[PDB]
């Protein structure tokens, strides 16, 4: 269609958590969607389902339930092949549409212990574990890199427990987010006035405001309209930054296609005025 | 009670970074600088490490080598 | 150690007096009203 | 608890249609569209699509109430070209441009960095 | 004792006999609904389920309904209880097989409240009849009664947690009376002082004036967006004002599609703008500030409480007259509809800025301030030397406390005047107070100007102590702090007399409001 | 079946299966606590 | 349990010389957060007829300044009637005048 | 005056007081005088030295104290009848001016003017912005505002007690409350505020909340309720007992299901029960032979009694405890365990006492960003601020904001030098916002910026214990009073 | 009607009959049956009041005077 | 012997007075309580002033 333009894009900044980059010559429709898209629809792998065997720590059941949900999980693996819950042929779970985690730990010494991610292991083989300590003892040390403290325990307190990940996402709940924050900003000079300020000169120069080093703030443009967006995801750890980004355009052109193919199939009896 | 794992706000998981917070603060004088070399570069995962308190320690203590 | 004589300088920044306030409450219970009525 | 299950914001029932068609009658060859358990996420881009199209006299969508997932999408276009095929142009155009912004960004990423894996 | 038993409140008679409990009724909190129509209410699923409606099977509604039998009660849409025409009534939980208990007319069936059932809901105390008035329910997620926000007025709802309580009417004799007479479209002009009970308010109202500013232009993909959650719109797009360079149409154009195009005000236009009583008539540059409606039309000026609110003469009372309350209904909703749209992409807001002004404002003001304790001075040296000459109706204390109260009254009112000039056209606080949504001029004197002399009882603050009002004071002070005046305003600090003597002065508020409601409650009573 | 009933300040079982007075042996106190089913309960993280 | 009668219920003296004189001088411990215990332990009460008597033993005189805290009374029913020390405050045990 | 100063006479117990008009002098050695510590100043200057500062300071190691500094006389205990004859300086700072000012008299000094606040009054940041009757408005819902209560609330049975998860302390912080042990625990949080009008969910005294916050457990909290049940001989022909009741031999059969009960006769923790599940079963056998003939059958020897949960919807059993009561009566307590998550319905409030109920929320993807993405976790009405005039609650939010940035807690104190406006103003833009708190926001559904930049940053809130799933309620037909014949009280 | 301590069900002879507290009556297991004359422990209705003033309780009718260690109450 | 006189939390004749903060958080009752207010049949009693 002699309509759609040509959107390109250009990266600038990559690493293992950062991703930076400029999309240009699109919608800006598209550019908050996509964005959308990296919050709710990315699919990944998280805590699901808990079952608590003994709990004599001093902070109760569900709170344990709820921190272990929140954690990230390396979905480094392509999380197509590990099905969502609700389809698989299955009665409740299986190896083919979960993951198994496990957890089992007392303090026999007479010092303080913590609960970490390293602790809990995948009955899954190593492919989907926790983040903290896998692939890298990291030149970067974060001291202990701990992960998250679940919880704490003394001499005779102990905690075994049984866990399920599952494939899920964004606009379900907050434990399956790709991502830490996104980061999205266009005309950083206001050049099209779709925001007003008084008194321009007490506003800070954003960091792509940069293009007019000028201190007379802000040109106008009567005739312009969004152009070139800036983004810059960053991720949780649970999955690296252009994979993301990746999975997001891929998943949202399966949401499109099915749109498509849903409406397909409604003219596919009657014409339903379709010309 | 015991730091939430990823700041209520943004996403960015903030128990990693916990108890390298508290032992840098122990060795060196400089929260600001104390939570820019842990990496929390943002107001609102600041407040998140900032303004915790941890009441577990007091719970710990009590008698329940027990329960 | 006070003598009110080599003293040249009686001035001090009442934001110290935080620490005479607190020695109040760090010394007086913050409900000794209770307290010292039950024991009198 | 009153409050419904998390999935069933965007889980289609087993009773229910994902899309339906009905005819306007207050003037002619327009058309709206009803899409259930959906977003502003769809909504808003297919919007923005339509009304690219130089044949398309209106287009426009709202969700009536953010707690009952559903939207609307009404659209009008000239007495000559059915809004139907306007709709189906502007979404596979817009799967194509997605795409192209796909391949592209791939190959963006291939460019200058051994720390894509 | 028996006598007591019968005697007042809890006693036979008007405890009980007059007023009982009742059975099938509804409580929960409140939230605001845009989303809703006026006459609509929100139901939560547990509290439609949980109550009942008594449908009489007929020949030609007896499939649904043995349908609705056939849902059994486990799910939503379902039915209670069945009633057989012999007298009996049979549960639809226990019996193993509601396929083999098949209807028959002239059987009655108890279902779930459905979307489209009439209810009376009401807002205890009960001030007022358009106070308890019947509403259409609309079942939805989470467990609070949702309410259009107009409906806030009628009712004093402020939903900071206030409780309603609901009812539904059981027969169709009762449901047609509560529909024909309660209803909320029919409760808009209220008899009491035959004026609209309930405008355009909050939001809607701010977000308003700011959208029929003649500044604000729209693209052709902003109008269709608008357009798009108008009800009853035409289905022809109105010919922008400015066709080229770019299509564009204006604020007030857009909302004339709002309006059924019939409605004829004139006049009503009085915000501060424009001038008092002379000022557009030296020649007429038309009015920049002054509301039109023609052909139902708005053609020139902004709106405001003054055009748009519960004042008897707006564009809804005329409406109401004119249209009817059914068109003045969907009016309702609609004006909200396109107006907190239209706000979603403009937004509005209020920071620490909207209360702060410029050095030469702070100046000016200090050097007001200066003036006028320099005459108070200047009162009371003249009182000392005993030769104020008291006023031909007074005595010599009450002509110096009446002279001393009309100066710092006089002061205050130079520099709160002052700050209101002082400020600019963007100032949020500014656009709060002029479209008359909340505050005052009073209220923007007091966070940035001066807060002024406190008061109780209808005096200045009285002498606590011997001769004085706090231990701070120096003995026989008639100046203005001692006896509590606030120099300073609430957006740089009190003083702690000043913080102390504007308790007092706030205290005297919660003493009225206490008393208040028990004798308001009494006086009308004995009236009834 | 056995109860178990956890004890006060020594937590070892009392075998409490019977109609016998709650006090647990060795230990003084005489509070109690049931002690945690073996029956298992599932908890959605969310 | 004459003592233990009167701090349990509320009501004063042994029961046979009246009660009503010192009604809800007793109460439970109120703890919803720690702040509301420590507000309890802080409450001063004074005594009214019951149910709507205006006057001036209600508003905020001058001499509280310092004793009884100058915001902080319920928001209904005793608006006035009800009200807190400071946080310097003292009251005085008494001693031997001797 | 001397002797007082001296301790040759009691301080805190004497109360002495000139009346020089009329030519009388009362003392006054009895209980029940209010009564405040004060400065003496001296020829117009401070009693109280430096020297005495870090004499203080020294108490580290040193056995030093208050009691001490009353000693030194440089403090005396003043009631409200003494108070009405001293001369009393705001600060030492006027008793510095004097030398222009018109009173050179003073007797005594405030050792601060924030201490003529409450506790609650205490907790609640720079008060004096905030118009004065919200300051008695929030001292009431402070009371309400739920957190950890005390510390050792795993082993207590309040018979109803609400915790919240993940308290904090205030960002903002008011001196005084150092001495409440407020830090210690907390009572809301804090959280990311927008003063905004956005899709206009709340209007009126309401909210909009962030989803994914409450989501990854913000505001997240547990209840407890606490059941107990005593079995009493209570007469010399009846007995209560604990058991399993079943409708072979017991009078209640209560639809109530009873399978949920341990042998014993009350359910153990870790089960989950519902508005219909029975907690304890206890009977009451009665008669026992007093319907003389074979009248046996079932149903007959005892009657039912158990106590079962109409109350709520509820959640999981906690603890259950068997012990005996001061009666010596084998007695029981079982609490009962739920989460409590905010919801449309709930009821918070900042520390100005800007309380309100939560209008919708809203998922990450929805609320307007900014340039990181930071989404508000609340969107407070700005119609809320203007009428109602508790600048304050913006003030202590642009506080929190340089707080934020710099790491460091701030400062609400009441009365200080601090010229907050400004000072704070040019602090905040040094860190490289908009001076006065705005920032450039973003519209959640189509991208576009808010065309008003929208005041947003950190603010602590409180949650209450009004939760809405507490509050609901409704009937159909129900229970009737046979001595009246009309519904129950609710 | 003298006969019907709970043995009321005209269409079938009963077993056991149910009471659902809740809704106020009372039902029949096997077939669909009310037949309200509803006890709710109609005890329960003094002991109704709570919210309103009481601890002295004014709207007390009747003293417990324990009967079960008195021949005369 | 002649009665039983009620005590009002760790005034100087409630034995949690003479011990320190383990030895309270050992007893299981905790260090940051206030105390003052009498403990009457399982409840906290307080009087007003
Ligand atoms: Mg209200
Ligand atoms: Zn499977
Ligand atoms: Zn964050
Ligand atoms: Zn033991
Ligand atoms: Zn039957």
């Amino acid at each position: 269609m002699p309509y759609a333009n040509q959107p390109t894009v250009r990266i600038t900044e990559l690493t293992d958590e950062n991703v930076k980059f400029i999309i240009e010559n699109t919608d800006l429709a598209v550019a908050n969607s996509i964005r959308r898209v990296f919050i709710a629809e990315v699919p990944i792998i998280a805590i699901d389902w808990v079952q608590i065997d003994a709990n004599s720590s001093v902070l109760h059941d569900e709170f344990i339930a709820h921190r272990l949900g929140l954690i990230p999980l390396i979905s480094d693996d392509i999380v197509d092949k590990l099905q969502y819950s609700r389809d698989c042929t299955c009665e409740e779970f299986c190896p083919e549409c979960s993951v198994e985690f496990t957890l089992d730990v007392r303090c026999n010494e007479d010092q303080t212990r913590h609960v970490t991610s390293r602790d809990l292991i995948s009955n899954s083989p190593r492919v989907i574990p926790v983040t903290s300590r896998n692939r890298d003892n990291d030149p970067n040390d974060y001291v202990e890199q701990d992960d998250i403290l679940i919880v704490k325990l003394r001499k005779g307190q102990e905690l075994r427990l049984r866990a399920y990940a599952k494939k899920g996402f964004g606009k379900e709940h907050a434990k399956w987010n790709p991502t830490a924050g996104v980061a999205f900003e266009y005309d950083p000079d206001n050049a099209l006035r779709h925001t007003v300020y008084p008194k321009p000169e007490e506003w800070p120069k954003s960091e792509y405001s940069e293009l007019d080093e000028d201190e007379s703030q802000a040109p106008y443009d009567p005739n312009g309209k969004p152009e070139r967006f800036y983004y810059n995801v960053e991720s949780c750890g649970s999955l690296r930054p252009e994979t993301i980004v990746l999975s997001a355009l891929s998943g949202l052109k399966k949401k499109l296609s099915d749109l498509q193919t849903q409406l397909s199939h409604e003219i596919q009896s009657d014409v339903l005025t379709i010309n | 009670m015991i730091i939430p794992v990823r700041c209520f706000t943004c996403g960015k998981i903030v128990g990693n970074k916990w108890e390298a917070y508290l032992g840098l603060l122990q060795a060196e004088y400089t929260e600001g600088d104390a939570l820019d070399a842990l990496g929390l570069k943002r107001y609102c995962c600041r407040r998140m490490l900032l303004a915790h308190v941890d009441l577990i320690e007091k719970l710990l203590n009590y008698a329940p080598l027990e329960k | 150690y006070d003598e009110d004589d080599d003293e040249i300088t009686p001035d001090l920044w009442q934001e110290a007096c935080w620490i005479v306030i607190s020695s109040y409450f760090d010394e007086k219970g913050l409900v000794r009203q209770q307290l010292d009525s039950f024991d009198e | 608890m009153n409050a419904p299950p998390a999935f069933e914001s965007f889980l289609l029932f087993e009773g229910e249609k994902k899309i339906t068609i009905n005819k306007d009658t207050k003037v002619p060859n327009a058309c709206l569209f009803t899409i259930n358990k959906e977003d502003h996420t769809l909504g808003n881009i297919i919007k923005s699509q339509l009304l690219k199209d130089p044949q398309v006299l209106f287009a426009g969508y709202k969700v009536p109430h953010p707690l009952e997932h559903k939207i609307i999408i009404r659209v009008q276009t000239t007495p000559d070209y059915s809004p139907q095929e306007a709709f189906t142009n502007a979404i596979t155009d817009l799967i194509s441009e997605l795409s192209l912004l796909e391949e592209r960004f791939r190959v963006a990423i291939k460019d200058k960095q051994e720390g894509i894996e | 004792s028996l006598k007591q038993r019968l005697k007042g409140k809890e006693g036979r008679v008007r405890g009980n006999l007059m007023g009982k409990r009742v059975d099938f009724s509804a409580r929960t909190v409140i939230t605001p609904d845009p989303n809703l129509s006026i006459d609509q209410v929100g139901v939560p699923r547990s509290i439609a389920a949980n109550m009942t409606f008594a449908e009489i099977v007929t020949p030609f509604n007896i499939d649904r309904l043995q349908e609705l039998v056939r849902r059994g009660n486990s799910q939503y849409p379902g039915a209670k209880y069945i009633i057989r025409d012999n007298g009996d009534r049979i549960d639809l939980r226990f019996h193993p097989k509601p396929s083999d208990l098949h209807l028959q007319t002239g059987y009655k069936v108890e279902r779930h409240m459905c979307d489209g059932d009439i209810v009376i809901f009401n807002r205890q105390p009960t001030l007022h009849k358009m106070s308890m008035m019947g509403h259409r329910v609309r079942i939805l997620p989470w467990s609070t009664f949702r309410l259009n926000l107009s409906v806030t007025t009628p009712y004093n709802a402020d939903f900071d947690g206030d409780e309603m309580n609901l009812h539904l009417p059981q027969s169709l004799e009762t449901r047609a009376e509560i529909q024909e007479l309660a209803m909320v479209p029919r409760m808009i002009v209220t008899p009491q002082s035959n004026r609209p009970v309930m405008g355009i308010v909050q939001d809607t109202l701010t977000a308003v004036r700011k959208f029929t500013k003649r500044d604000v232009f729209l693209e052709r993909g902003e109008v269709m967006n608008l357009l798009m959650f108008l009800s009853t719109w035409d289905g022809k797009v109105p010919q922008p004002a400015i066709l080229k360079p770019r299509p564009l149409w204006t604020g007030k154009q857009i909302f004339s599609l709002i309006i059924p195009g019939h409605i004829n005000c004139i006049r009503t236009h009085s915000t501060h703008p424009d001038d008092e009583d002379s000022g557009p008539y030296k020649h007429i540059s038309p009015g920049d500030t002054k509301v039109v409606v023609e052909n139902g039309e708005l053609i020139m000026g902004i709106l405001c409480k003054k055009s748009l609110g519960t004042s008897a003469g707006s564009l809804v009372h005329i409406s109401y007259l004119e249209m009817g309350h059914d068109i003045t209904r969907l009016f309702y909703s609609n004006i909200q509809t396109v107006i907190n749209n239209w706000l979603l992409i403009e937004g509005h807001t209020i920071g620490i800025g909207d209360s702060i002004a410029d050095s030469k404002t702070y100046q000016d003001i200090q050097n007001t301030i200066k003036k006028a304790k320099q005459d108070v001075i200047e009162v009371i040296e003249k009182a000392h030397n005993n030769e104020l000459e008291p006023t031909p109706g007074n005595t010599l204390r009450q002509t110096f406390e009446n002279q001393v109260n009309r100066i710092l009254n006089d002061a205050r009112d130079k520099t709160g005047s002052s700050a209101q000039k002082s400020l600019s056209e963007y100032n949020n606080f500014k656009s709060m107070v002029v479209s008359g949504a909340k505050g005052s001029k009073i209220n923007i004197s007091q966070v940035i100007a001066v807060v002024g002399q406190q008061n109780v009882e209808g005096k200045r603050i009285p002498f606590g102590f011997k001769h004085r009002t706090l231990p701070h004071f120096i003995k026989d002070d008639y100046g203005p702090e001692s006896r509590g005046f606030v120099e300073n305003s609430y957006l740089a600090g009190l003083t702690p007399t000043e913080f102390f003597f504007h308790a007092m002065g706030g205290r005297e508020g919660l003493i009225d409001t206490a008393v208040k409601t028990a004798e308001t409650g009494y006086i009308q009573r004995r009236l009834i | 079946q056995p109860m178990i009933y956890i004890c006060g300040e020594c937590h070892t079982e009392n075998e409490i299966k019977s109609r016998d007075p709650i006090r647990c042996r060795e230990c003084g106190y005489r509070i109690m606590y049931k002690k945690r089913t073996k029956r298992l309960v599932v908890f959605d993280a969310r | 349990d004459g003592l233990k009668y009167s701090l349990a219920t509320g009501n004063w003296g042994d029961q046979k010389k009246a009660h009503q004189a010192r009604a809800g001088v007793s109460q439970v411990l109120n703890r919803l957060t720690f702040a509301s215990t420590l507000s309890h332990l802080r409450r001063l009460n004074s005594p009214i007829g019951r149910d709507g008597k205006l006057a001036k033993p209600r508003q905020l005189h001058n001499t509280l300044w310092g004793m009884v805290c100058p915001a902080e009374t319920p928001e209904g029913h005793a608006v006035g009637l009800v009200k807190n020390l400071a946080l310097m405050a003292y009251i005085s045990v008494g001693s031997q005048p001797s | 005056r001397k002797l007082r100063r001296q301790m040759d006479i009691i301080v805190s117990e004497v109360s002495m007081i000139r009346d020089i008009r009329e030519r009388e002098i009362r003392i006054y050695t009895d209980a029940g005088r209010i009564c405040r510590p004060l400065l003496i100043v001296e020829k117009q200057k401070l009693l109280l030295k430096k020297r005495h500062i870090d004499q203080l300071k020294e108490r580290e190691y040193n056995n030093y104290s208050w009691q001490d500094l009353v000693a030194s006389g440089v403090v005396e205990y003043i009631d409200t009848l003494e108070e009405e004859t001293v001369m009393l300086a705001m600060t030492p700072d006027d008793l510095q001016e004097k030398e222009v000012a018109y009173c050179s008299t003073y007797t005594h000094c405030e050792i601060h003017p924030s201490m003529i606040l409450g506790v609650c009054a205490s907790i609640i940041p720079f008060p004096d912005h905030n118009q004065s009757p919200r300051n008695t408005y929030q001292s009431a819902m402070g009371k309400q505002a739920m957190g950890v209560y005390i510390t050792n609330f795993h082993v207590r049975m309040d018979t109803l007690a609400h915790v919240l998860y993940y308290p904090q302390k205030p960002l903002v912080t008011t001196r005084s409350m150092e001495y409440l042990r407020f830090r210690e625990l907390p009572a809301g949080i804090n959280s990311i505020v927008a003063i905004a009008s956005y899709t206009g969910y709340n209007q009126e005294d309401s909210v909009i909340m962030n989803r994914s916050a409450v989501d990854r457990g913000f505001f997240r909290s547990v209840f407890y309720r606490s059941y107990k049940e005593q079995e009493s001989k209570k007469g010399f022909d009846q007995e209560e007992v604990f058991e399993k009741p079943t409708r072979e031999t017991c009078q209640g059969m209560r639809h109530a299901i009873y399978d949920k009960l341990d042998d014993d006769g009350l359910i153990a923790p870790g089960v989950r029960v519902s508005g219909d599940d029975v907690i304890i079963g206890k009977t009451v056998t009665l008669p026992e032979n007093e319907d003389e003939l074979e009248s046996t059958n079932r149903r007959y020897t005892k009657r039912d009694c158990s106590t079962f949960l109409r109350t709520s919807e509820t959640g999981i059993v906690d603890q259950v405890m068997v012990t005996l009561n001061q009666e010596g009566y084998k007695f029981c307590k079982i609490r009962v365990r739920s989460v409590r998550i905010p919801q449309i319905g709930d009821k918070f409030a900042s520390r100005h006492g800007q309380k309100g109920t939560c209008g919708i929320q809203y998922r990450q993807e929805d609320m307007p960003f900014t340039c990181e993405g930071i989404t508000p976790d609340i969107i407070i009405n700005p119609h809320a601020i203007p009428s109602r005039m508790t600048i304050g609650h913006l003030i202590e939010c642009l506080q929190g904001k340089v707080s934020a940035n710099k790491g460091e807690i701030g400062d609400a104190t009441p009365f200080n030098d601090a010229v907050n406006v400004q000072k704070i103003s040019n602090l905040l833009s040094d860190y490289g916002y908009h001076l006065r708190g705005n920032e450039v926001l973003y519209n959640g559904f189509t991208g576009r910026k808010i065309t008003s930049q929208i005041f947003i940053g950190p603010t602590y809130y409180q949650r209450l214990k009004h939760m809405v799933d507490d509050k609901i309620h409704s009937r159909a037909r129900g229970p009737i009073q046979i001595l009246n014949r009309q519904p129950m009280e609710g | 009607l003298d006969a019907l301590p709970r043995v009321t069900c005209p269409n079938h002879p009963d077993a056991i009959l149910v009471e659902d507290y809740r809704a106020g009556d009372m039902i029949c297991p096997e077939c669909g049956l009310v037949v309200g004359d509803r006890v709710i422990d109609v005890g329960s209705e003094w002991r109704t009041f709570s919210n309103d003033k009481a601890t002295k309780d004014p709207s007390r009718v009747g003293d417990s005077q324990n009967p079960l260690l008195s021949d005369g109450d | 012997f002649i009665g039983k006189i009620p005590i009002m939390l760790r005034s100087t004749y409630c034995l949690l007075n003479g011990l320190t903060d383990r030895d309270l958080c050992e007893l299981n009752e905790c260090p940051l309580d206030p105390g003052g207010y009498f403990i009457i049949n399982g409840s906290e009693k307080v009087l007003i002033a």
